[PDB]
DNA sequence: CCACCCCCTTTTATAGCCCT
DNA sequence: GGGCTATAAAAGGGGGTGG
């Protein structure tokens, strides 16, 4: 939902001002991105999305609570 | 003839000629919202009536949500007292009602397909992209919008007797268009 | 967000509730991370409004390189979907036809009741 | 401890109030048992004190009187005056243009005291809420000590004289922190000695800024009884009024409304008189004037209101606030005048809330000639037709516009009209000539009620030449909806001119029996058919009407489906009964379908004895509708039982029991565990169980008989033992 | 260097289709 | 019960191209 990733951005004090061909482009892109991350963790298999956080250097970023 | 429309929505404009303090209304009053990234005023709301006002600097004021005429001078009159008690000097420089937003009800169903014909240059009507075609009426400056089922809003008329006179021009063009 | 977006599409072996929990707390964690980085990207470029090129350019510094090029794509997607979305006579010659328009109507409607 | 983590969670996820409240009610009660975990109560509840959610505050102060049964507090109080220029708001002010970890006992009391004096206002508001709930359960003290901040009142003193935030969310403006700070001075007034608190807080009164006044005024709003000086208090309090900030007006004439007043007196009628006379558009200050001004006429009879200020009372009966409304009609009460008794019938015709107009019908119930002529003219007039501006006192954009009517519509119209026609018939009434559509419905019945203490069907052309509802709309569509005559017409005259007319005939033929029965069937409006009836009842009695024909259709009427008829049995209710058509039911089977819609109207008189042979026939046929009209009577209600236990019958006990009392319910605990453990309908056994179990903890009722009520004694004890 | 648009937000009725 | 699309009207700050 386009919605859904407006109000969140708009809810925090701190950014303020988001525009419309932002909450757009990142709506798809965020959960493109997770679909793909989560998809190769049930390839390499609970324990298992804790190992995909230690092999990928780029979803080391993740894991980090929880 | 025929029904009368009935009206929900009234929009107005008010001058204070006041240069006013965003922070210090926002940082004062409960029920009133602001955000400068955002947005550039403060939003205040009453519950008697659900009226919702858009304070902005230097004293310039845009009233919405009240249903009658009256009820929006009403509020407008009570937001003016808001101000005037925080310390600011207020002033109910004018008045001008804007928006005056209609709903009416025709218990025959209208085919779209026909009055965007007949109103080439005057409607754009899509299917999926939204219900209902953009009915543009030049004099009284009225934008209307027709649904299928019946139920159609008028909005646009800076007078109340305007929504009335539109209505009985674009009943007899209903008719036709069944 | 809605679990359930993230739920039917993790779904398309059962996955366990517990994981169903956290993996949709990862969700909302991602969108977050994207959009803090995206804050700081538009105070670089002193603009006060986030605009979609410098969310794309937070989205290169975090380390998405795949990512990139999927939103360059659906940007130019969304841009000509949201575009698509001359009578001559002047504002007086217009009304006249209008007026008509309503004075014929009245007529037909007339001769019906 | 498991119990627990499922309250907060709830507390804290939950989107509901209603939810929310019985969480919080569940924890205050079981409290005594969750003890051992005080840390982690105290731990969860501080973000309910915290929580930027006005409800959460008033719940997580509720949790911490409920724990207070447990601590003991101190006596020692600093009371301090001084002077800061610090002015306390909702924010830092930083958002546009430090609590440490609770998990000690003594971090919680420390944290709180601190709360009291931060930046943001719903932290103080919730620190506030949480100190009054401390000391509303001192009495009830513990072992364990905790020392609370001795300069609380230096805290209170200075959130009092420099906090200026303010909720302006309705016309009557509160501070929310500084109202729930004048409290908790008011909660600990009694803890402190000798003090100067009662006379310093008359001295904000007088300060330049309101929101000190305000101040000033709250706080003695709550210490109203600890009050010595009430003469010096109210010297002030006279003078307060008459201020620009019109709550200020406001909370001094509510507090002068309690304080008794009879050495200066006259003073404050011309403060009062004044401000209604002023004819500001929007007041607020309006509707506590006028409680204090009927304070002075109760207490001091001698006194009345004023021929030349009684002008100024008349636009109060259109004012769109329904307080103000309210107040008037509580003022005029007692006197009775000419005057004001024109306004009153003002209110029965236009105010749309039937709460405030209910208090101007029952004066009407308790009359001049001019009135009664005055207001029979603007009920003949057409409904189409609003009303107009100088035939009426008051005022309203509403009933007035022709837009107005169309949004109340044509049946609310004639309510309005006919409430006030039944104050008419009470008292004499003089016979006018003078006649309009609508206006030979209301004079027929007006020179029937005129006969009580009949002119035939003329020519049907004869209405259309004289009325104007008639004139406008065609005879060829008329007559072709009175030829069939109930499908619809295109045309929008045809369906409400038609009930228009079913009206007119009908009345005009009363006492009529022919005509009648088609009205019932097609009135939109069910007012109207209230009047109708009540004319019929009365008749009945002095026993003018010879009704047989009518009623043997009207039983009809229910049996088949047509509603329209029951407004005619609410109205001839009992004598129903007494009347010779009552045999005759006993012998037709339409009586179950009859009974299904009109038996609520016989089941609140003691007569319901009488009908004793439809709750034998109830039980029989089995249909609930009709059973569940006698379980309002007891004794209908023990017959039920004494069955019911004898042979049990679960699929009709889960729709009669709990319509029922609930002090027969812990009779069916027993028999219905046999059935669930012997599988005998264990669904629908364990479903009627699960409506019992809940109401188990009901009180017993003395009025059953000892057949019953000993064996409810005997069966609650056996289940007692545990 | 400001003017002309364009974006952003507030309210409101209206409506299938879709989803939580 | 909200999101999708769309209309009118005021307001004013922040942006990208033009005379």
């Amino acid at each position: 939902p386009i919605s859904r990733l407006k109000r969140i951005m708009q809810l925090n004090e701190d950014i303020g001002k988001i525009g419309a061909s932002v909450p757009v482009v990142a709506s798809k892109a965020i959960e493109m991105f997770l679909t793909e991350i989560v998809g190769l963790t049930l390839k390499e298999a609970s324990e298992f999305i804790i190992r995909a956080t230690e092999s990928d250097p780029k979803f080391a970023f993740l894991k980090n609570m929880e | 003839s025929g029904i009368i429309p009935t009206l929900q929505n009234v929009v107005a404009t008010v001058n204070l000629s006041c240069k006013l303090d965003l922070k210090n209304i926002a940082l004062r009053a409960r029920n009133a919202e602001y955000n400068p990234k955002r947005f550039a005023a403060v939003i205040m709301r009453i519950r008697e009536p659900k009226t919702t006002a858009l304070i902005f600097a230097s004293g310039k004021m845009v009233i919405t949500g009240a249903k009658s005429e009256k009820s929006s001078r009403m509020a407008a009159q009570r937001y003016a007292k808001i101000i005037h008690k925080l310390g600011f000097n207020a002033t109910f420089d004018d008045f001008k009602i804007q928006n005056i937003v209609s709903s009416c009800d025709i218990k025959f169903s209208i085919r779209l397909e026909g009055l965007a014909y007949a109103h080439s240059n005057y409607c754009s009507y899509e299917p999926e992209l939204f219900p209902g075609l953009i009915y543009r009426m030049v004099k009284p400056k009225i934008v209307l919008l027709i649904f299928v089922s019946g139920k159609i809003v008028l909005t646009g008329a800076k007078v109340r007797d305007d929504i009335y006179q539109a209505f009985n021009n674009i009943y007899p063009v209903l008719i036709q268009h069944r | 967000l809605p679990k359930a977006t993230v739920d039917k599409m993790v779904s398309s072996s059962v996955v366990p509730k517990e994981s169903k929990e956290i993996f949709q707390n990862a969700c909302i964690y991602f969108l977050n991370m994207l959009t803090l980085e995206a804050n700081k990207a538009c105070e670089e470029e002193k603009k006060k409004t986030i605009s979609y090129e410098h969310v794309y350019k937070a989205l290169k510094n975090l380390g998405f390189e795949s990512y990139v090029e999927s939103c360059m794509k659906e940007h130019e997607n969304y841009e000509s979907y949201i575009k698509q979305k001359d009578s001559g006579l002047t504002m007086e010659e217009l009304h006249s036809q209008q007026i008509k328009l309503f004075q014929n109507a009245k007529l037909q409607f007339e001769r019906s009741f | 401890m498991n119990r627990l983590e499922k309250f907060f969670t709830t507390l804290n996820t939950a989107q509901s109030k209603v939810l929310k409240g019985y969480t919080t009610d569940e924890l205050v009660s079981q409290i005594k048992e969750y003890v051992d975990f005080t840390p982690y109560i105290l731990k969860q509840t501080y973000r309910l004190l915290c929580g930027q959610a006005s409800e959460d505050r008033r719940n997580g102060a509720r949790i911490l009187r409920s724990l207070m049964f447990q601590f003991k507090l101190v006596t020692d109080f600093k009371i301090e005056y001084k002077e800061s220029s610090s002015i306390y708001l909702s924010s830092t002010g930083e958002q546009f243009n430090d609590e440490r970890p609770i998990e000690n006992v003594l971090d919680f009391f420390e944290q709180i005291s601190d709360n009291l004096l931060s930046y943001e206002w719903y932290k103080r508001h919730g620190a506030f809420l949480a100190f009054a709930a401390m000391f509303s359960e001192i009495d009830n003290g513990g072992d364990i000590q905790i020392r609370v901040d001795s300069k609380l009142f230096s805290k209170i003193y200075e959130i009092l004289v420099t906090d200026k935030f303010n909720d302006f969310v309705d016309d009557r403006t509160v501070a929310p922190v500084r109202d729930a700070a004048a409290y908790l001075l008011s909660r600990i007034y009694p803890l402190i000695g000798p003090n100067d608190i009662i006379e310093q807080l008359v001295g904000f009164l007088d300060s330049g800024d309101w929101q000190v006044q305000f101040s000033g005024l709250i706080a003695l709003g709550y210490l109203k009884e600890f009050v010595e000086d009430k003469d010096g208090l109210c010297r002030k309090l006279v003078s307060l009024l008459s201020s620009p900030d019109e709550d200020i007006k406001l909370l001094s004439a509510e507090l002068l409304c309690h304080f008794p007043i009879t050495d200066s007196l006259d003073l404050v009628l011309e403060k009062c008189w004044k401000n209604i006379e002023s004819e500001e558009l929007i007041s607020v200050s309006k509707t506590s004037n006028l409680s204090l001004l009927t304070k002075i006429y109760r207490e001091n009879p001698e006194l009345s209101i004023p021929p030349e200020r009684l002008k100024d009372i008349f636009p109060c009966f259109t004012s769109p606030v329904p307080e103000v409304r309210t107040s008037i009609l509580n003022m005029v009460k007692n006197l009775s005048e000419e005057s004001i008794d024109f306004l009153v019938a003002e209110v029965v015709l236009i105010e749309e809330k039937d709460e405030i107009r209910e208090m101007a019908i029952k004066l009407l119930k308790k009359l001049p000639k001019n009135l009664i002529l005055h207001f029979m003219n603007v009920i003949g007039g057409s409904l189409y037709e609003p009303y107009s501006e100088d035939d009426f006192v008051s005022y309203e954009d509403l009933y007035f516009t022709k837009s107005g009517i169309n949004v109340v519509g044509k049946d609310e119209i004639l309510k309005n009209r006919c409430l006030l026609f039944e104050c008419i018939m009470k008292s004499g009434l003089p016979d006018l000539q003078s006649t309009i559509t609508t206006s030979r419905t209301f004079i027929s019945l007006y020179r029937s009620v005129q006969a009580l203490v009949p002119a035939n069907i003329e020519e049907l052309e004869y209405y259309f030449d004289r009325c104007k509802d008639l004139k406008m709309a065609p005879l060829k569509e008329f007559k072709k909806k009175l030829s069939a005559p109930g499908i619809r017409s295109i045309h929008p005259m045809v369906d409400p001119l038609y009930s228009d007319y079913t009206r007119m005939v009908a009345s005009i033929e009363f006492p009529g029996l022919e005509r009648a029965t088609a009205l019932f069937e097609v009135e939109t409006c069910k007012q109207f058919l209230h009047l109708f009836s009540k004319m019929i009842t009365e008749y009945y009695d002095a026993e003018k009407i010879s009704i047989d024909n009518f009623l043997l259709k009207a039983y009809e009427g229910l049996a088949s489906g047509k509603d329209g008829f029951l407004s005619f049995f609410e109205v001839f209710n009992t004598r129903l009964l007494a009347h010779s058509f009552f045999h005759k039911i006993g012998s037709l089977e339409n009586r179950l379908d009859f009974f299904s819609k009109t038996i609520h109207i016989y089941t609140k008189t003691s007569q319901i004895q009488k009908i004793g042979f439809v709750f034998d026939d109830a039980l029989r046929e089995k249909n609930i509708t009709v059973i569940n009209g006698f379980m309002r009577s007891l004794e209908f209600n023990e017959k039920f039982v004494r069955k019911a236990l004898e042979d049990l019958d679960v699929e009709l006990l889960d729709a009669v029991l709990m319509s029922g009392d609930h002090s027969f319910n812990p009779l069916f605990v027993k028999p219905l565990l046999r059935n669930i453990s012997g599988n005998i309908d264990r669904e629908a056994s364990s479903k009627v169980l699960s409506k019992v179990i809940p109401t188990l903890g009901f009180s017993t009722n003395t009025k059953i008989s000892k057949d019953l009520l000993e064996m409810i004694e005997r069966e609650k004890k056996s289940l007692e033992s545990l």
